[PDB]
């Protein structure tokens, strides 16, 4: 007598949230905001650099910790809480700036400067930069007088940067414990040290002084940095207290920089990276971490968006 | 929803209905019998699963930092990053829970409208040898053996062999 | 709207109709007599309300100063500031333009929709016992009272009893 | 004979837009963009500060208008166009970050650095300052030499945060109307004052020289901050021209800060705030002030945008 | 589309309508012939050039420089900056993306809408004088030369004329 | 017997995506995302001034090339790549900011500072700056020491702002080849230049020493500035080194800088621009450049994105 149309349907159905309605219930529903973490690294097909014991800004100068970075090669550069950008105590100026061109510079490549010097000192060392004995920064020369308190001359000294690519110069600022022993390592009077490049302009005047002991030490190190475009010229006019250049980074390529505590692994693949490790999905949200880089999916605050795959579930 | 068939005329689903999303149940002289209609689930199927190829995608746009967790940024450049970080937080989660409803909105109507579109095709069929009952039912006065229902099943269901009969039967 | 009804083949609305938003109008032999569908009006009701409680909330995330009116800031971060806000502002502006307007859309389709299933609803009620004007009427053949008004209101008019009557007013 | 389907509406409806037409009538409509401010900052149930003629920063450093806010504690603080952080002429270098800092504090704790002199002055006054006579900032102390011309001899004194968060330090760096006045303060020769903690290294050699008299008064004194972490240790070498801290702030927890020159009212609450007053509303929109802080509605550029809430009106 | 005529029980366009969007080929004793329907080509017309005039629009928004592409700006503001353009980039893409498939499939509903209402528009008109193929054709029982058509196309179409002719012709 | 209804057709359609589906055919549509750039500047019913070899920060202290725009006035600023700001070589400090400051000045008006000098030197030049023979900055002032070696005084200079806008105030400080071509101008010594304003406070010693040659010369001048608002005054108190300000900028109302290296045309008219040229279009998004100045169209990531103006196409 009768034929009857119907549809599908489940005891229990799937709540989810429409533009009229909270929590009707659908057959079938799917997540679009990611919370699954994969603690580690996914580096999986990419050069990788760890860090570890080596802060970025030390692969420019070369503390001993950094002995085996200083010309590195990478598509993605993982920094550690652990790391340090210095042996002898100091700090560089404009330093997050730095951090992000290396982050992205695939690398860097060193080349010497070329640098000649007489009348005065270059052998400059310390107890907090260890190779067996003391040492120092191995891209960098510690300046001084030739005998103590003996005049550090007006000197000048330039390079020219000619490659194709900007070259990243850095020097540094030597303050001493005391107003003394500045006299002593370079000596006496005002020391002036000037930098000038087409981009740039620039005077540095030290300020010895007591600094609490970090290291052992009180003494500081100002580092400081540009960068000199092809065909461009740099002249270092210096009276003391100047860590001079030995070499020159130049910029390989293209990468990322992370920041991470967790361990590296090359058996999974990712390309959006937290403190905590990867993110692998394809969903276009997620609610892990609002500063994950890489190409992510997009932070949302919510930990759930369910969108339906079925049509309503009307049970009997 | 909008075509009043799911949670409209019809009162409920089918917990038996395994074969697909929509079918057909018919009672006969054979007794009671139940089959899916694949065209039907199949439009359904496709078009919600075509929604998904859509939004099941990651963009190839690279991030990068902009601060520091070991080694605190600047306060002043600290501040405007949070609160643009911030910023961009709210578009993103406005933008994800209103796409999802607006999406959930119209997948519950195009299902609800898949079972329209199945229910006046049968009665298209079916012309003048059948009439409405109200609860997605249509009551067949001539008689139709479980050939007859596959015939209607498969749009092959020639009306006018049995319009005599349910005409008369009016 | 898209299901054609209001502002489609109903001419207009009742001004009188102040009981709900959807209604019944009868003329009979008795007279004339109005009154409202609460079904209807209360699942349109229902409906826009729950757009309402959703739209009509804030977040609780809280944005704090990064400029200042008194003393301002270096004029280079103050202008990054300024087209931050201002790009935000564009955002926002466009959002809410663009729900407001797709929102009110499909209320207006909604309500349209509501109209359209109540008019479906009733003729399939009167299965056969009546006609489809197409004005928004149906033409009874059959004599109905009041009483015989009040049934097909309220979901209760029996077809069958009528039906003899009717057919053979054809 | 005849049943008739039918639906309401009015003689006028109320326009709103869709996505294909321009004000179409609709019965009912309600507006989605708050329009409403209350001239009032509304702070019921809130710790609340209003500083008046003191100013935020004025509360580290304590000029006599800031004497009853030197520890204040608050969810709401409240700065007045009134405000003066200073009584003796000066500015704080990094200013505005500063005041960041301070608007989220919860406000202050303030305790003693326990700094010892000998061979100098500590008493050092002056008319701009005034409790009742010459005074000085109330959590600073003027160091100067002994006697006029004497010598300011090369001191060192040094503070260890042993607290559980972050401590707040200022100092100054006073710039007299001239190179003279400068030596009967604190001896002739090369001023300098040096500053070192593990995140920080910076120096301070000041400059004496004429500005306009602000105050009566044509000299300046430059503050100075860091943020000292727990264990940290601060060191201070200075050959004059000094203005010492004596007391460190701490900070007590959470609040928010606000610009406003209109009256507070403890009988409405509101979180959304600007600086004609509070935006009390649960609309999600809101067009009276894109810098409105706290929890607010999101500004927008239009005045209005309604939202059907009925069906298209089709009169008779 | 949502409401099942076009690619839907109607099973094809005509190549050979210029004259309008929607329209009638009829068949008679006096041969075939074909013609536009006004009213419905304008409802649908109209809708969309009203989509149009809305996202046809700029914004009266200034924006200046924040960077400089002559003389580069210090690297960590311009970072941020960048940051912060790609970050708006990524917001207007996606809007965009969305804005215009969401149109679309409103678009092509609403075209499909307009057909059907075409449609049931004149079966309301054929009460009983006619029944419904199921490609989307009314077959006419009774004689309907084309001054008969034409009274169809528009509007005039008195069914109680012929409605005891093609009552019998059953 | 029977009458049909149908819907108009072609035999290919439109590919446009939906919601559900990917490249579906309808029968018209339109593209949203504007690929079309007209390489000039549509500049029709706008004063334009097009800087060509002139630096926008030139037109404030006005080296020869600048000459014809000391008190330019403006809707719409052209910068160029081969503008250059300085004659003398030397830069800005905070040099960004100032050009977006005058980016939208709406050109500027000059007035005399009214400094007298007594005892110094004021007809300081240079084969740098060269207008038939040597010259100097139009808009300031070299000062020098009487003749060779001899002191400088210690001068103090001020200038009171009496109008209703605020004033732009630049000055020069000069770093000679070596210390002895310091001492010849300027008499030895440590020189200092201060500077207070109400908003304001710093000071400036030069830094003497060898940069590489620019224009044929080693020297450099560094300009700074500071906006000095209506009835405030500035002070300069200077022992040498200095290069003085003789007029002082005021800002004439609105306008838009752009970059480019296309030419202008008075035949268009466009409020959209970018260095390659300008955009008109009413669409609401566009693919050229997302670095676009003015009231543009959206950038956006995609070539194209057809709106459907048309049917679903289903051929026979
Ligand atoms: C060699 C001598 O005449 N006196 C020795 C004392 O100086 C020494 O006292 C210790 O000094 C330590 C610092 O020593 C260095 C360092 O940094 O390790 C040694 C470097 O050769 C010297 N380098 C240069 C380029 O001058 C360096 C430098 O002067 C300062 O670091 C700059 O501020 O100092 C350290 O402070 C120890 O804590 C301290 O006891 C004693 C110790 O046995 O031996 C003397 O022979
Ligand atoms: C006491 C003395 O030997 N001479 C007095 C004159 O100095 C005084 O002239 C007035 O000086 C005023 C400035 O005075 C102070 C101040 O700031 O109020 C007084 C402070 O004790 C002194 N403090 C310290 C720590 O040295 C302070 C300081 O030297 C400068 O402010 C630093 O730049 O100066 C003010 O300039 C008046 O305008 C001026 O007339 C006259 C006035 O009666 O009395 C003398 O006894
Ligand atoms: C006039 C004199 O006693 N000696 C002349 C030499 O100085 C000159 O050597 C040339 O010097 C050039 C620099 O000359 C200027 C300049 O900038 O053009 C000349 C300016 O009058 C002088 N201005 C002031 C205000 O002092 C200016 C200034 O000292 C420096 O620029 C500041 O650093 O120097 C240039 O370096 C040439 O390369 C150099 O050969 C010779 C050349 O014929 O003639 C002598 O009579
Ligand atoms: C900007 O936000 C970050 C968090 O996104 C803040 O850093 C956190 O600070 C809290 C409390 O100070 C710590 O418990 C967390 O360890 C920090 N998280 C990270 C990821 O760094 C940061 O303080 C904010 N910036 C400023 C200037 O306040
Ligand atoms: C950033 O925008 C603010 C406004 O939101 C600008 O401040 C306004 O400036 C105008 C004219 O200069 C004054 O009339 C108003 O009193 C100011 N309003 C506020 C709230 O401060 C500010 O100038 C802009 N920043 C920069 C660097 O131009
Ligand atoms: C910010 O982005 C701009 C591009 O939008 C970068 O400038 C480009 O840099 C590339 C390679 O360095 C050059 O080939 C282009 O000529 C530049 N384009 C423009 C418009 O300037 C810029 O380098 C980025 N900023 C930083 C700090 O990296
Ligand atoms: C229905 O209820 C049971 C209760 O145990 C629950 O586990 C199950 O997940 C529900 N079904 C669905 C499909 O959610
Ligand atoms: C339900 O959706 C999930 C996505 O979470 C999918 O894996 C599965 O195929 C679906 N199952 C059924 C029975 O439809
Ligand atoms: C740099 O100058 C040299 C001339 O020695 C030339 O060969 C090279 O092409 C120049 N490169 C650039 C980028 O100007
Ligand atoms: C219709 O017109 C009157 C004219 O005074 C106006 O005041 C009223 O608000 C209108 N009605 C509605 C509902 O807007
Ligand atoms: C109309 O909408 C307003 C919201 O502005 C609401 O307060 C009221 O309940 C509604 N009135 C009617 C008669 O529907
Ligand atoms: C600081 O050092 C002391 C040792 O005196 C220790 O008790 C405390 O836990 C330390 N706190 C931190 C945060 O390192
Ligand atoms: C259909 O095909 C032809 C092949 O040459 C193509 O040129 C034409 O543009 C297509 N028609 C449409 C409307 O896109
Ligand atoms: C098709 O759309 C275009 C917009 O690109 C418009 O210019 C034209 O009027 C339309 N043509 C037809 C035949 O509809
Ligand atoms: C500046 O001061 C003068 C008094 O000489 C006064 O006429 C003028 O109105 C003042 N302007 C402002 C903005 O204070
Ligand atoms: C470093 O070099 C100098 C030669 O200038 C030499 O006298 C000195 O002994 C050297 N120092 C060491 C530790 O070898
Ligand atoms: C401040 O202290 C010194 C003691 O070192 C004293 O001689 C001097 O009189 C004091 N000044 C005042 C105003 O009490
Ligand atoms: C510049 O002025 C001084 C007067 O102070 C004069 O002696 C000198 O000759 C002038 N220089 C030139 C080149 O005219």
């Amino acid at each position: 007598d009768k034929i009857c149309l119907g549809h599908h349907a489940l005891s229990n159905g799937t709540k989810v949230n429409t533009l009229t309605e909270r929590g009707v219930e659908v057959v079938n529903a799917t997540e679009t905001v990611e919370r699954t973490n994969i603690p580690r690294i996914c580096s999986k097909g990419k050069r990788t650099v760890d860090l570890g014991q080596c802060g970025l800004l030390g692969t420019i100068t070369g503390p001993p910790q950094c002995d085996q970075f200083l010309e590195f090669s990478a598509d993605l550069i993982i920094e550690r809480r652990e790391g340090s950008d210095v042996c002898y105590p100091g700090k560089f100026v404009n330093e997050e700036a730095l951090r992000q061109i290396l982050r992205e510079s695939g690398g860097i490549d060193k080349e010497a400067m070329g640098f000649t010097y007489s009348g005065i000192r270059t052998n400059g060392t310390t107890s907090a930069c260890r190779r067996s004995g003391s040492s120092f920064y191995a891209e960098m020369k510690w300046l001084l007088s030739n005998t103590d308190n003996a005049a550090f001359p007006q000197m000048t000294k330039s390079y020219k940067n000619t490659r194709k690519s900007p070259a990243l110069i850095v020097w540094g600022i030597h303050h001493s414990v005391s107003t003394a022993e500045q006299t002593k390592l370079y000596g006496s009077g005002n020391k002036l040290v000037t930098v000038g490049s087409s981009n740039y302009q620039q005077s540095f005047v030290p300020s010895p002084g007591a600094r609490p002991q970090v290291n052992g030490l009180s003494g500081r190190i100002d580092f400081h940095w540009l960068m000199l475009n092809p065909n461009d010229t740099v002249t270092f006019s210096f009276n003391g207290a100047f860590i001079a250049p030995d070499r020159a980074s130049f910029l390989r390529g293209k990468s990322m920089g992370i920041q991470s505590g967790v361990q590296v692994d090359a058996n999974c693949e990712g390309d959006c990276y937290h403190s905590g490790g990867t993110i692998i999905s394809n969903l276009p949200f997620q609610n892990i971490d609002s500063r994950a880089v890489g190409k992510c999916p997009r932070y949302v605050k919510q930990r759930s968006l369910l969108l339906a795959t079925g049509m309503k579930n009307v049970p009997e | 929803g909008l075509f009043g068939a799911i949670a409209g005329f019809i009162e409920n689903g089918w917990e038996g209905l395994i074969d697909g999303w929509y079918g057909f149940r018919h009672q006969n002289a054979q007794g009671e019998g139940t089959a899916a209609d694949y065209k039907s689930t199949q439009s359904a199927i496709d078009q919600i699963t075509g929604k998904l190829n859509r939004l099941i995608e990651k963009t190839n746009q690279q991030f990068e930092l902009i601060d520091n967790e070991f080694n605190e940024v600047e306060k002043q450049i600290g501040n405007v990053i949070n609160w643009t970080r911030d910023s961009i937080t709210e578009v993103w989660s406005y933008n994800a829970e209103l796409l999802v409803a607006m999406e959930n909105q119209h997948t519950i109507d195009l299902a609800d409208s898949e079972m329209d579109k199945l229910y006046e095709r049968v009665k298209r069929q079916l012309r003048e040898n059948a009439e409405e009952d109200g609860t997605g039912c249509f009551e067949i006065f001539h008689k139709c053996d479980d050939d007859c229902m596959a015939s209607i099943r498969n749009n092959t269901y020639d009306h006018s062999k049995y319009r005599e009969e349910a005409m008369q039967n009016r």
